[PDB]
RNA sequence: AAGCUCGUAUCAGUUUUAUGAGGUAAAGCGAAAACUUUAAAUAUGUAAGAAGUCCUUGUUUGAACGUGGACAUUUGAAUGAAGAGCUUUUAGUGGGCCAUUUUUGGUAAGCAGAACUGGCGAUGCGGGAUGAACCGAACGUAGAGUUAAGGUGCCGGAAUACACGCUCAUCAGACACCACAAAAGGUGUUAGUUCAUCUAGACAGCCGGACGGUGGCCAUGGAAGUCGGAAUCCGCUAAGGAGUGUGUAACAACUCACCGGCCGAAUGAACUA
RNA sequence: GCAGUCAAGCGUUCAUAGCGACAUUGCUUUUUGAUUCUUCGAUGUCGGCUCUUCCUAUCAUACCGAAGCAGAAUUCGGUAAGCGUUGGAUUGUUCACCCACUAAUAGGGAGUGAGCUGGGUUUAGACCGUCGUGAGACAGGUUAGUUUUACCCUACUGAU
């Protein structure tokens, strides 16, 4: 019922690519 | 509101309802019922027994037709003007009234109106209309067929139904012997009068289909021409 | 009491061989600065296994509305910790500051789900822009065209002890 | 929940004058006329135009506005009750023993006086309302006819006629005597 | 209860010549009244007992026509078993057994007697409560 | 029942379509202090010179009870509390059958209980077997086996014990 | 949300896999060394022989 | 109590620092939880300088059994303090309940054993309407002031205070709980959470269809979907069960589940509080 | 009660680690209403006149609901405590048992241990029974056997 139900899982992925890519390089 | 909400009452049985399926099927299926065949017929048969819609609609083997909901097959045919199938299909998209109705075939353009102003079928009277009868169940001990035949031809009627006949009809009857039997002559209805919810309900009860029933014809469209001829005959 | 929003920063504390740690920053809404620092530490301390023992704070200061004057439709969500199981929870509150919204989201829990400040936790306080965002009900009432509605019976309140009129109620 | 204001919206027709004071109610049309007090409510009635009556209720908890609905439906089965009237049809039908009915004067005060009730010696007697008339009918034996411009006046009267005329300790399924209602509509017809 | 290899440790086994040995004196054992028992030394009874009857065990019907098949609305069955066939056997059958309820009549009208009393009304009293002294608890 | 209605051993001819570590299953049982199960019985008008007692728990008596002398019986069973069969089961078979009680082996919280016969829970009682027929290698067959009781007999009347296979 | 939880899930079955082959592999050579530890190698090449057609 | 030997650089129901063990397991990385390094407090344990510190040789290089010689006070962590020590001596004392915490075993349910720490007794005072154990609380005689626990409709000193929600009980509740009847029912009310349908018209209502092959096959006096057993097909479809129910002795007739016409905006269901 | 199956739902998510309602499955003597002439140790004393009151968990009476309830008579259930609820028999006993009336012969609380009173503790009498080398005891059974409100204060009833 929240009405920005769509910034959040793409604010997370914004977060997860670089979570991932900072522990190879 | 919490409680105090009408449940909603679950009756047992094998079937179930379907959803979107069948409505996408209607839909898909006039595209490719579009695609292929040049003439189409718009139909209005309102009040119409399932024996009577498949003998008219086995009377033919090279057609196509369908009893799509109407607001399918506006939003198929097309919704407006601009937007459609193929062109003209507003036109008749525009004309429909009850439960249309659409007939796809490749043949005579004048068979069918040809066919239609030979089509007569017995029906019951499916109200607000004419009655050429004037039913009067007669005051003597009364019998199945509502009083118009020899009765020692006739089985007199059914115990069970007489409180349907005397709540839901009323007609003034105390049963007798097991029998229904009433004591003022009543008549259910004269001739003429835009009968009433009743004045046919009663008619299907006493099984007296007298009323000539058709299936009607208001447009056309065609693959070649692109648009809707419109002969009026009903 | 009358709430605050502060934010506040953290650097779980300096090594050699791992130095300028990755100072992390939350919005908390307390009362005091040191109510607001305690709940900064237990909500690290729940998130991951980090402890004041080793950690520091750097800095808690106190933000204000931009506007506090432009009502806004705030959509709160809310999370908490009793007395069965967690679950989530989505509330609206119609009002003109993120502070007072919270006052009233508070006051709304310990009034429904009995349930005090040690399991609230707000999650995130957004002011919605357009109508037809907004969803609930006794919201919507007030977003209507031209609305006019009376006051509910005003019945009076009384400074002395014997009157002599048999008041009316207003009208 | 509170809605901040809920409305109904009565229907007045045309020969018909409705007068709302504080909550007193009084209806006027060609029947006669109608009075209900409804100060029990707690509404606010409100006309727009002489075809039209608006009952509002602001901040209506629940059970409020479950009043209000009931509100409006009074009012316009008053409204039913003085342009077209009310008439129930019952009829007596007896086994064996014939149940008479008839009308007499008590002091002058309108009785029912039901009698031979299953062979009964005592005489059943219920007091017609005031402002209702009763005609044993025509060309239809054993129906009685209850008329009038109220409802609940005709329905509760013809209640208690039925209500005094119970089979007690006899098999309902065996002893099928007593005065039923036949049927519930209009004075007229047409509708 | 400690562990052990008895409790799941068999106890008291008997052999095939055993039961032969012992169920062959039970149509012999010269018992008289100059002889009396005093021990046991128990033997197993339900193998070493059990001589034939020859009675036919009464045939049971229930897994087979259970109560609703009977009677009662189901109902499902309409005719009889065995449905008598020999149609003079069985006006002999039911001649006989009206005379003989004749028979037993008569036995009855004979011996009695109180239906005579108790329609005159009157009863036998109540027998002393003297004659309840022996049958006390 | 309905909703799966509308989603859609091998026994042989002469028997189908007919139907039904060393631990012992119950260590640790409570223990009965000397009080319980253990009433007295004053003698005399003036009521000084017990010396008598009674066994309150359902016990097991034998075969050639035949009471002792008055005088002399000091420890008594009485004869509503007494039992000569235990309703058993079994392990497998998913079986129960009512089998006399041939005698007591081990019962635990006293071995003078045990002499006794005393029927408290968790006893070891040693009961005819004969109707569940069981035949070993060679397997001469067994009319007598060991069996533990579950179910104190006072809470009811019964016994209910079960079986080690 | 219903697609990426989809891959989360294969996530967890993909750790799944992981740990279930190793595991068992480990476990093989739990049973075959705790079988050889104390008798001879050639008994057990013998039972590997006795098995060898499955 | 007295004596004598210090006013202790000494002690402490305490912390720290060190090193201890129980390492629960968050490490994580191993060869693929797979170790074993390890970790916070969890809770105890001994130790932190004056005789100590050493420099120099006699002894079965080691360990010191012997000397002699330097470093009084930056003389060696935080905090508190003067009541610390030792010899002779002398009166009462010995019974026992409650709670908390650590822990072992329990079963109808209580509970039993331990160990530690309060309290009670020898002890009044405010509060809990009353009271062995509950909440505050350092008892000379008085004055002024301020508060604890508890409270502020009246009894009764102190807001019929202010603010947001919820509840109507045909004997509410004011409960004391972080107990018992307690698992459930309810067409009371409020708020939520997970699900779908919906102008290719949602729910409620009326009206219409609810069909042929096919009285499907057995069983029988009749069992045409509806006493009974065995599956449940296809057709043309918009749907329509070899039929949900009322009904007939047997079909009819009504109905439902299922479709469509009319209307024109949320409604449905299941859980949590 | 015991041994199981379920499996609603719950359980670091765990059904196949675990629990686990309602249901369910097993005899404790048998299948043709056969009999029943089978009653099994109360450790603590029981049972009765006069009298009042209360409870409802109702036997009768009042009014209703559902029953194949035709009538009659019942069976079950709802509100209901206003009113009523007996006369005898049985001590080689009775925690009960019978027959007779009746509308019915309901179930309990506060009783009546100084209002009275009999089964039972029955101290000095005595007799047999059982155990003992014994005085004696008690596994028993049998009998006869003087505790005296109230004149005080209140309660209750009446009286100035």
């Amino acid at each position: 019922n929240f009405p920005y139900k769509a910034k959040i899982l793409e604010e997370i992925e914004a977060k997860k690519m670089k979570d991932l890519e900072e522990r190879e390089l | 509101m919490p409680r105090s909400k009408r449940s909603k009452l679950v009756t047992l049985a094998q079937t179930d309802k379907k959803g979107r399926e069948n409505k996408e099927r209607i839909f898909d299926e006039v595209r490719e019922a579009l695609d292929t065949y040049r003439y189409v017929w718009v139909l209005h048969l309102d009040d119409v027994r399932t024996p009577v819609l498949q003998e008219i609609r086995t009377s033919w083997a090279g057609s196509k037709l369908i009893m799509g909901k109407r607001k399918v097959l506006q939003k198929a045919l097309g919704e407006k003007r601009e937007e459609e199938y193929k062109e003209n299909l507003y036109q008749l998209s525009k004309l429909c009234s009850g439960v249309t109705g659409l007939l796809f075939t490749d043949e005579d353009v004048n068979t069918v109106k040809e066919y239609f102003k030979s089509y007569v079928r017995s029906d019951y009277s499916r109200p607000n209309t004419k009655a050429p009868l004037t039913f009067t169940i007669p005051e003597g001990i009364v019998y199945s067929r509502g009083g118009q035949i020899p009765a020692e031809e006739d089985v007199p009627m059914i115990h069970s139904l007489e409180p349907t006949m005397r709540n839901k009809f009323e007609i003034p009857t105390k049963i007798k012997a097991g029998k229904i039997t009433i004591d003022s002559p009543y008549l259910v209805c004269t001739e003429g009068e835009k009968l009433d919810v009743r004045q046919a309900l009663i008619l299907k009860q006493f099984g007296i289909a007298a009323s000539e029933f058709k299936v009607k014809v208001s447009a056309y469209y065609d693959n070649d021409s692109s648009t809707v001829e419109s002969t009026n005959i009903n | 009491a009358h709430f605050k929003e502060y934010q506040v920063i953290g650097r779980r504390l300096p090594t050699e061989s791992v130095p300028e740690p990755k100072l992390f920053r939350m919005r908390i809404f307390a009362s005091n600065e040191v109510i607001a620092k305690s709940r900064y530490w237990y909500f690290l301390q729940k998130l991951h296994k980090v402890k004041k023992a080793s950690g520091e704070i750097v800095s808690i200061n106190q933000i204000n509305e931009a506007h506090p004057t432009k009502v806004k439709n705030f959509g709160v969500w809310v999370r908490y910790d009793s007395r069965s199981g967690t679950h989530n929870m989505y509330k609206e509150i119609r009002d003109v500051s993120r502070v007072a919204a919270v006052e009233t989201l508070y006051q709304d829990m310990a009034a429904r789900h009995r349930a005090r400040f040690r399991s609230i936790h707000i999650l995130k306080v957004a002011e919605i822009e357009k109508t037809a965002d907004v969803k609930r009900q006794y919201v919507k009432q007030f977003l209507t065209k031209d609305l006019k509605f009376p006051l509910p019976h005003r019945v009076q309140k009384s400074t002395k002890t014997f009157s002599y009129k048999r008041p009316s109620t207003f009208y | 929940m509170k809605y901040i204001q809920t409305e109904q919206q009565i229907e007045v027709p045309e020969g018909v004058t409705v007068s709302i004071k504080s909550r007193i109610v009084k209806v006027v049309g060609p029947r006669g006329t109608l009075t209900k007090n409804l100060k029990h409510i707690d509404v606010t009635f409100t006309k727009v135009n002489n075809q039209l009556i608006k009952v509002a209720v602001h901040n209506g908890g629940r059970k409020h506005v479950a009043a209000l609905r009931t509100v409006k439906s009074l009012v316009d089965n008053m409204i039913t009750g003085v342009t077209k009237g009310y008439k129930y049809k019952m009829r007596y039908v007896y086994a064996h023993f014939p149940i008479n009915v008839n009308i007499v004067e008590k002091d002058g005060a309108k009785f029912i006086e039901v009698r031979n009730f299953l062979g009964d010696k005592k005489i059943r007697n219920v007091p017609v309302r005031d402002g209702v008339t009763i005609e044993f009918s025509t060309n239809v034996k054993d129906e009685i006819v209850l008329s009038g411009n109220s409802v609940e006046d005709v329905s509760q009267n013809a209640a208690d006629l039925q209500q005094i005329c119970r089979v007690r300790n006899k098999d309902i399924r065996k002893f099928l005597d007593g005065i039923y209602v036949s049927h519930k509509g209009f004075i007229t017809e047409d509708l | 209860v400690q562990p052990d290899r008895r409790w799941f440790g068999n106890t008291r086994v008997i052999s095939q010549d055993a039961l032969q040995h012992f169920r062959s004196a039970l149509g012999e054992t010269q018992k008289d009244t100059y002889q009396v028992l005093l021990r046991r030394n128990k033997l197993p009874m339900s193998l070493l007992e059990e001589k034939d009857a020859d009675e036919s065990p009464k045939a049971r019907i229930l897994d087979t026509e259970s109560y609703a098949d009977a009677f009662g609305p189901k109902a499902q069955r309409k005719r009889p078993r065995l449905a008598a066939s020999n149609l003079e056997d069985l006006v002999k059958a039911t001649n006989e057994d009206i005379t003989k309820y004749e028979e037993k009549q008569v036995l009855d009208a004979t011996l009695g007697g109180n239906q005579e009393d108790k329609e005159n009304g009157w009863t036998s009293a109540a027998k002393e409560a003297i004659f309840s002294k022996g049958q006390s608890k | 029942a309905h909703e799966q209605s509308k989603v859609k051993d091998a026994l042989p001819t002469y028997l189908l379509d007919r139907e039904q570590k060393f631990s012992v299953p119950l260590p640790k049982v409570r223990g009965i202090s000397e009080e319980e199960m253990f009433k007295v019985i004053k003698t005399g008008k003036s009521r000084s010179k017990s010396w008598k007692r009674m066994i309150t728990k359902h016990t097991f008596v034998g075969e050639g009870f035949t009471r002792r002398p008055v005088k002399m019986e000091r420890i008594i069973r009485p004869s509503a509390l007494r039992q000569k069969k235990a309703n058993v089961t079994h392990p497998e078979l998913g079986v129960t059958v009512f089998l006399p009680i041939l005698a007591v082996k081990k019962n635990p919280q006293s071995p003078m209980y045990t002499q006794l016969g005393v029927l408290t829970k968790g006893t070891i009682i040693e009961v005819n077997v004969s109707e569940l027929g069981m035949v070993t290698a060679g397997g001469k067959v067994v009319w007598g086996k060991y069996a533990q009781v579950t179910n104190e007999p006072d809470r009811d009347g019964c016994v209910n014990a079960v079986l080690l296979v | 949300l219903k697609a990426l939880k989809d891959e989360k899930e294969e996530a967890r079955q993909a750790k799944i896999t992981m740990l279930k082959e190793r595991r068992e592999k480990k476990e093989e050579n739990e049973r075959y060394e705790r079988l050889a530890a104390k008798m001879h190698a050639k008994k057990v090449e013998r039972m590997r022989r006795r098995e060898k057609r499955n």
